[PDB]
């Protein structure tokens, strides 16, 4: 089997992006959630409530004869025909452990049977019910969810792009959301309904922390995609993800004037 | 000068169907098989006589709720139609009647053949389907092919059953509307015989969004439905139809014609075992593992090497056949959707894996995606219309020539045809729902429901011709 | 010397800053201190006057309480905003059909989002009737079948008598018959007829109330260029009523003009009514010898000719005036200024193809989408960017603008320091990010401004719009985010498709349009393109860039909608101080 | 069944070119020239190299008086391209280019077969004409069956000359779109190749009014200027393409088909000589005369006779063969056009003519004129639309597909080809100002210039299977 690198990782920033999305790579885990809590903030079933079904089970469905079907085993959620539901996060533009276009990468490399939109300001994810509480694990509890800058918000998601409030959190115009006692806790779930009791998802991360983690680029911390003098300049002196740019466009422009101009290029 | 490179052809049972076949012998422009799923298109349509009998009896003519009311209770509706009631009021039928076309069915099939005829050796045929409630006609290729059009049996069989069932019923004139109405719907108010009943599996010829996409505008529930929801068959019959409509677009020409003939090869008919493979090697993982089998096996065939090696330790690769390597995306693209909207059973995430199986292509190899920013295009255009409040729909209504999806060169229906066709029954719109008559009826021709086994037979008659 | 959005060139006022009252450059904001929507006038008005409507109708309408989750619009800034550069206007002052003169150099700021929402501003309506209301033909082929067939000549003085009477009966009158119904003058005073000719001598000796004076409108190297390609030649060019196509479409106006043009013709040279010359008078407007501004559409999009969906992007470009104003002959300092008609031109551009045509025909609603396009004609912000790149060109190269070679290499080069430029400004100013909150907002200028600064330094409108795809990665790569769901449908394809030549891939800029498969669907684009056509023809010396007919066709004051400065009259519409045609006070009561 | 009723086709001249010809073999679905006409619409295109080759030279590309600008001279306009003038201003040329297309001709023709060609001997033809300005193109059987469309010949060639350009003049990315534009016009922002440079007899495929409308979509002034004015050969190719147009149609079916296939062997083929002799008798005379000689010639074969004598004196005729009385009116009908519009050599009266010689028709029997009711309907519409403000043109413009004149079942358009050939030069919209390419390169067409001859023989050649 070949041997996947990814993407150009040249420095702390795409280092940073090439562990979130390699799946060998392990998320490491900074806070625990009970599973009522869990299940309570993303809002589709409580605990102890049986999964709800958009048709019947696999083995009950007459699946045709049909030999690469056999090939691609389904989940535990495809095979008990539970609903397909959506869960949806926003990582803020000021330095977040994981940014949207680096989630669908890792969603489809870490998990199976996926559905997944990017937008600017909110990132979807949607799978059969079960299988979407075993990827949620990974997305609350792991290192790429800082409390006050990657949340959780079904809709009204505006406050990647706003200023930080007083408190260094990102903006939710429902306040789902809020700083307590110094803790990031969710004070309604994820759609903005009311909760017996606050989520505690504890500490965000110092601001070095952050810097140190994160995978988006910046011009304010003087680590910019591009930096001043790199326009035009040769690709030993610039960033590898512009030299990689670079490179892109090049091929999809000459390949689709004639296929044949990109070869060996 | 003809496509000399050979290829050996699979079945979806991972097994060879025919070997050393030279390119050429698998394009729409040589093969038999192909050429006559075309002919099959353009000359075959279904007579619903239950609902030009059902239209006629109630007067629930054409679509859109429409009813044309005949009250056989007038005296009972405690109006006076006469002043100050001198006369009781009397009911009249006038839009409706009764015709038995359905227990006629066996006649009525006869008198049909005997008009759409030409010559009586020339391949006409009419078969009596659903216990008389469906014809499924065909009519021959010398009446198909008197003028340019592709519609001539859609035209002809609503006329010859317009006036076959006036003839053998003896109808009175007021009957005349109502009939041609039964059969062709809202036609001519309508450019398309809407609400008729006489129906192809082709759309009306006003709607195409260029010249040469008639082939195009098929929805992906009506392949699925065809080929009764077996994966590869309708990734074969999607994959051959773009084909078709991409020769007839004046795309598989001249400097690009292999780079399109492979396409169709490498994603449709799993040249080389490749789609299959690939999905075998990762079929219990995610899209990331069917883009490591893809890019491994496009080095261990020799489609791409390494160009040079950055700083860093990440490696440029180059393409030594650029059309293959295209080609081996688009393969590995059908694959990750077979592996992605597989492990789920759901198709909604056909058109993220559109776009990450591309994207995470590129950033894996600094090599150039399927069409060259149209797979990921399509992946962005697609996703958003099959999840957001603008238009669009899910996944089974698009089709090659939908404005949302038309624009990658043959490689991006095929992947929703796959994605469909092992869906669980989660969407509202799906085979069931838009194309039942067109499964059951047209579902019943072997060459639309099992393409893959036509085209390679007839590949292997024809490849020492090249 | 600040950015253009911290300081206005000459007003100096701080476009960002304005809208917080606060250093756009600190990343701290208080939430939910706003009163929801009370911070807004317009929607404060727009709660009181529902609650009218719902008395006197009788079913509820407009309600800010149904907000989800009991959050009212308004938990953050609902921010005003200012039309870029209407402190840098020295010219246009006239008065126009739609509003007194405007004083040259004075800003338009403080504007609500609401105001330049395309339901809520008749200039922006206006803009898109006045575009579909005309009809442009070629008059040769009419005076040849008089003079052929009929056997009468033709004079200056039988072509006076003809615009007199065409004048008189495009909206309003009957001139043949008896017992004709007429329409009320005053419901189409916006309609009305005049021609244009390359011919100086046949120009001098017809009645000036007639004539597109291209002497008059053009600065001379344009009016030269116009008139070699105009020739010994006349055109027409006439307006139907803007509530005639309110009524119907765009494809109304060449067979309006069809019928008025040959009753105009049949009595200003008396010809026999039913004389079979008649017929060619029609077929030439309809069909003949006629210039349209938008062509038909497809069966899924259907459209006769004149919609919005049919213009192409060089049409958009040429109708725009800005090309022949002081502020873009002599703006870079005494130089010609294209990115000043970049700029303006893609307002309109943006505007009626993204809010006229993708919303009000295509999807719709009660937003207009207004956010999204504002950005990019307020604040300087585009603005800042666009001139940053031109400078650092001209700098670099050492020449004047449309002389930077027209390689891919310099495509790159420029592309890269405007990218740059762009995620420089919203990286260091939290404010200015907060501002543009939406990621197609930020890709789009970005990708625009580069694309404005290539087409005006090469004069290269392909390779000025190649740029504008190459921003697909120099975004996404830096951010990890780029616009809505469905944004780089386009920017990924075109990153191939620009020097494509396959069946629909290839097509020049200039004649590419909202019908080209990758444009029909998605805002955000077209206009920025739109811009960039007309900035790379300014920059290379050129009069236009597609249609010497269409930039002739629209150089007329008398035009409801003043197409040299479209920033400042969306402005005016958002002030409701702009009055369009097409209302009907004159026939309804009083209010 | 078959149409064995046996007539004589003869030529303009009025000489029998064969005898004993059963109706059958004239139609539409059988005769092979006939078929062999739509076929050669089908594959034909002319590539306009000289306008193509002027459009990239000059920068006025497609229509409309659009021109992409380039400035020779920058450096003399008076303006400043620098702040402060510190720069002087160069020019550019960015938007044009000079490509000797024109003269590599003969190059450009073998590449562009070589790249329509699908197999060796396939019977793919490439012409050169006006000393290197056009090419006639004719693709293959094999190409134009491959999907089910008609427009293949079009696209392919404005593929295969774009791609062909782009290689042999090894021609920059810069030029890809302005290529493109060369060939294509317009095209994809308008449907049509509008503006461009390849051109096909039939209209584009977004244009029918209906399904099967492509062979009505012709222009009269087309059939004029491809026939060079020889009024029944012109008349011959109007009927025979409203001919195929009606079967495409499906209104050749069943009890129509016989009135159908006389319209066009009585009309269109001279059928025993009717028309001939129609316009041989009456031709020193009136509208009138003709219907005078159509009356006796209707009685002189037995086909009507007199009914019942009213007490004044008028009688009323009966049609023993209504279907063929009705061929007898459409080829009255077009005799009388012949000889009206004949005299004047104008053709503007021939809607004046097709309203009064059906509506003395009536008058003069008391039998329903052509069409019951679309001859006099046709009449109407196309005087009113050829001499009002409201629409419509002159006699030339107007086709089968015009919705002014679409509505007469085949009989409509013959006559208006026969006025337009008898035209002295009346109108401004002649064959000459719409049609002149149209007839120099597609009037070289032996079976397009002169069916009549070809059609005869072809129904000769299978008498005998009727
Ligand atoms: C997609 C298609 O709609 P359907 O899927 O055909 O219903 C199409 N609408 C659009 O393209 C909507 C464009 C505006 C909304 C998107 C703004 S980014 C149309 O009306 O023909
Ligand atoms: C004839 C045709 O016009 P053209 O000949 O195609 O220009 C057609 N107009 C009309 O039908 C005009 C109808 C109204 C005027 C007559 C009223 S009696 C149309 O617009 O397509
Ligand atoms: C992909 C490769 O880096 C492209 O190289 C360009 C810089 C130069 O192109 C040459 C041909
Ligand atoms: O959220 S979506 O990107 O689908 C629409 C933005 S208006
Ligand atoms: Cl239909
Ligand atoms: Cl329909
Ligand atoms: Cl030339
Ligand atoms: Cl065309
Ligand atoms: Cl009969
Ligand atoms: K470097
Ligand atoms: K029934
Ligand atoms: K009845
Ligand atoms: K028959
Ligand atoms: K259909
Ligand atoms: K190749
Ligand atoms: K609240
Ligand atoms: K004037
Ligand atoms: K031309
Ligand atoms: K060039
Ligand atoms: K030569
Ligand atoms: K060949
Ligand atoms: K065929
Ligand atoms: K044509
Ligand atoms: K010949
Ligand atoms: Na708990
Ligand atoms: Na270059
Ligand atoms: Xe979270
Ligand atoms: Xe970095
Ligand atoms: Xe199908
Ligand atoms: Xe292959
Ligand atoms: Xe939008
Ligand atoms: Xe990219
Ligand atoms: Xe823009
Ligand atoms: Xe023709
Ligand atoms: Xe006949």
């Amino acid at each position: 089997v070949y041997q996947r690198q990814f993407l150009p990782a040249d420095d702390r920033v795409t280092k940073n992006r090439k562990k979130v999305v390699d799946p060998s790579v392990k998320l490491e885990k900074i806070r625990t959630l009970s599973d009522k809590d869990f299940l309570t903030l993303i809002g589709h079933r409580h605990l102890g409530e049986a999964y709800r079904s958009v048709n019947p089970p696999l083995a009950e469905i007459g699946e045709p004869e049909d030999p690469i079907r056999e090939l691609v085993p389904p989940t535990e959620g495809a095979k008990a025909g539970d609903r397909v539901c959506t869960i949806i996060m926003t990582d803020s533009v000021y330095n977040p452990p994981i940014a949207h276009y680096t989630r669908a990468w890792m969603y489809h490399n870490r998990f199976r049977g996926i559905d997944n939109g990017v937008y600017s300001g909110r990132v979807t994810l949607e799978m059969r019910e079960r299988d979407l509480e075993e990827a949620c694990r990974t997305l609350f509890e792991t290192e790429i969810c800082d409390a006050s800058r990657d949340q959780v918000r079904q809709y009204t998601c505006t406050g990647h792009s706003c200023r930080l409030d007083p408190d260094g959190m990102m903006f939710d115009p429902i306040e789902r959301c809020i700083m307590s006692g110094g803790n990031v806790v969710y004070q309604k779930d994820s759609f903005g309904n009311p909760v017996d009791t606050p989520i505690n998802m504890g500490k965000p991360l110092s601001e070095e922390e952050l810097i140190e983690r994160t995978v988006v680029y910046r011009t304010d911390r003087g680590e910019p995609m591009t930096r001043e003098g790199d326009p035009g300049a040769p690709d030993e002196e610039v960033r590898e993800a512009l030299q990689w740019s670079r490179r892109i466009q090049w091929l999809r422009m000459l390949g689709n004037m004639v296929p044949d101009k990109i070869k060996g290029m | 000068a003809y496509l000399t490179e050979k290829i050996d052809l699979y079945g979806d049972n991972g097994k060879v169907l025919e070997s050393d076949i030279p390119l050429e012998a698998v394009t729409p422009v040589q093969n038999p098989a192909v050429r006559e799923l075309a002919s099959i298109f353009k000359r075959s349509v279904a007579v619903n006589l239950g609902g030009a009998q059902k239209a006629l009896s109630t007067g629930h003519y054409a679509n859109e709720y429409i009813h044309f009311p005949d009250i056989p209770n007038k005296d009972k509706l405690g109006i006076k139609s006469s002043p100050g009631g001198k006369y009781p009021p009397k009911s009249v039928k006038v839009r409706t009647m009764d015709l038995p076309l359905v227990d006629d069915a066996d006649d009525i099939a006869a008198r049909l053949k005997e008009r759409l005829q030409v010559n009586p050796d020339d391949g006409t045929e009419v078969r009596v389907m659903k216990k008389g409630n469906v014809l499924y006609v065909k009519i021959s290729e010398q009446l198909a092919n008197t003028g340019v059009e592709y519609t001539t049996a859609l035209t002809t069989t609503a006329q010859a059953m317009t006036d076959l069932v006036m003839e053998k019923y003896d109808l009175d004139f007021h009957a005349s509307p109502l009939v041609h109405c039964a059969f062709y719907g809202r036609y001519p108010q309508t450019y398309e015989f809407m609400g008729g009943n006489v129906i192809s599996l082709l759309a009306a010829s006003c709607a195409n969004e260029g010249p040469g996409f008639a082939m195009r505008n098929i929805m992906a529930n009506h392949i699925v439905a065809a080929t009764r929801k077996r994966t590869l068959e309708a990734v074969a019959l999607s994959s051959t139809l773009e084909a078709i409509g991409h020769v007839e677009m004046g795309d598989a020409i001249g400097r690009w014609r292999r780079w399109q003939a492979l396409v169709h090869a490498c994603q449709g008919l799993n040249a080389n075992n490749v789609v299959y493979d690939l999905v075998k090697e990762a079929g219990h993982g995610c899209t990331g593992d069917v883009v490591a089998a893809t890019v491994g096996r496009a080095l261990e065939d020799g489609i791409i090497s390494v160009k040079k090696t950055l700083p860093s330790g990440y490696k440029f690769y180059t393409a030594n056949d650029p059309s293959m390597w295209n080609a081996y995306v688009c393969a590995g693209l059908v694959a990750a959707v077979i592996v992605n909207q597989g492990a789920a059973r759901a198709a909604q995430g056909v058109s993220s894996t559109l776009l990450y199986f591309n994207d995470l292509i590129e950033h894996e190899t600094g090599l150039p995606h399927a069409g060259y920013g149209d797979g990921m295009g399509n992946g962005v255009s697609f996703s958003f219309f099959s999840h957001a409040i603008y238009g669009g729909g899910s996944p089974g209504i698009f089709s090659g020539n939908h404005i949302v999806t038309r624009h990658s060169k043959g490689f991006a229906i095929p992947v929703i045809a796959a994605a469909v066709s092992l869906d669980s029954g989660t969407a509202v719109y799906g085979p069931e729902a838009t194309s039942g008559l067109v499964g059951d009826i047209f579902g019943e021709v072997d060459l639309i429901r099992r393409p893959m086994e036509a085209i390679a037979s007839a590949a292997a008659e024809i490849k020492d011709k090249f | 010397p600040k950015q253009l959005f911290l300081e206005s060139k000459n007003s100096k006022m701080n476009s960002i800053e304005m809208k917080y009252g606060q250093d756009p450059a600190i990343n701290r904001a208080e939430f939910h201190v706003y009163g929801g929507v009370r911070q807004s006038k317009r929607k404060s008005e727009a709660w009181e006057a529902a609650k009218r409507i719902t008395k006197e109708r009788g079913i509820p309408n407009y309600n800010p309480d149904l907000h989800l989750k009991g959050a009212q619009m308004g938990q953050k800034v609902l921010q005003t905003y200012r039309i870029t550069g209407l402190d840098r206007e020295w010219a246009g002052g006239e008065d126009t059909p739609a509003h007194k003169g405007w004083k040259p150099g004075t800003d338009i700021a403080g504007l609500e989002m609401d105001d330049l929402n395309y339901e809520n501003n008749p200039a922006m309506q206006q803009c898109y009737d006045d575009m579909r209301r005309t009809a442009i033909n070629g008059l040769s082929i009419a005076h040849e079948t008089i003079e052929r067939r009929f056997g009468k000549e033709v004079t200056p003085e039988t072509i006076n008598l003809y615009f007199e009477m065409l004048n008189h009966n495009i909206g309003a009158g009957a001139i043949m018959m008896e017992h004709t119904a007429e329409t009320n003058p005053e419901l189409v005073k916006d309609s009305y007829a005049k021609c244009f000719t390359g011919n100086d001598e046949l120009a001098d000796a017809l009645d000036q109330r007639f004539l597109i004076d291209i002497n008059k409108m053009f600065p001379k190297y344009q009016a030269d260029q116009i008139k070699a390609e105009v020739g010994d030649r006349i055109f027409q060019v006439a307006r139907i009523p803007t509530m005639a196509v309110r009524t119907s479409d765009g494809g109304l106006s060449r067979a309006w003009v069809g019928q008025q043009a040959s009753l105009a013709f049949l009595c200003a040279y008396d010809i026999p009514a039913g004389d079979a010359v008649t017929s060619d008078f029609v077929f030439t407007i309809k069909h003949g010898d006629v210039v349209f501004m938008g062509t038909q559409l497809p069966y899924r999009r259907a459209q006769r000719n004149n919609s919005a969906g049919g213009i192409a992007l060089g049409y958009y470009s040429d109708c725009n005036q800005t090309s022949r104003t002081p502020e873009a002959l002599e703006g870079l300092d005494g130089g010609i200024d294209p990115v000043k008609v970049i700029v303006e031109a893609l307002t309109p551009g943006c505007v009626i193809t993204d809010q006229g045509w993708l919303h009000n025909y295509l999807a719709g609603g009660s937003s207009g989408w207004s956010n999204y396009i504002i950005s990019v004609y307020t604040d300087e912000v585009l603005e800042d960017y666009g001139y940053h790149g031109a400078i650092y060109a001209m700098d670099k190269w050492k020449c004047g603008v449309g002389e930077v070679p027209n390689t891919y290499e310099n495509m790159m080069t420029i592309a890269e320091e405007v990218s740059r430029w762009s995620q420089k400004n919203y990286d260091e100013y939290p404010g200015l990010m907060e501002a543009h909150f939406g990621g197609s907002q930020r890709y789009s200028i970005q990708a625009a401004a580069s694309g404005a600064a290539v087409g005006a330094m090469t004069g290269d409108p392909d390779l000025g719009n190649a740029a504008w795809h190459y921003n697909t990665p120099l975004c996404k790569e830096h951010y990890l985010r780029l616009g809505f769901y469905g944004h780089d449908l386009q920017d990924q394809q075109n990153m191939g498709h620009t020097y494509s030549y396959r069946s629909d891939q290839g097509i020049p800029y200039e004649l590419k349009g909202p019908n080209y498969p990758d444009f029909a669907m998605n805002v955000g684009h077209m206009g920025g393109y739109i811009g960039i056509i007309a900035g790379a023809a300014h920059a290379r010396g050129a009069a236009y860039s597609t249609n010497p007919i269409i930039k002739a066709a629209f150089a007329d004051p008398n035009l409801q909608f003043d197409f040299r400065y479209p920033r400042r009259e969306f402005g005016i519409g958002g002030l409701r101080q702009f009055m369009p045609a097409g209302e009907r006070d004159a026939v309804i009561p009083p209010h």
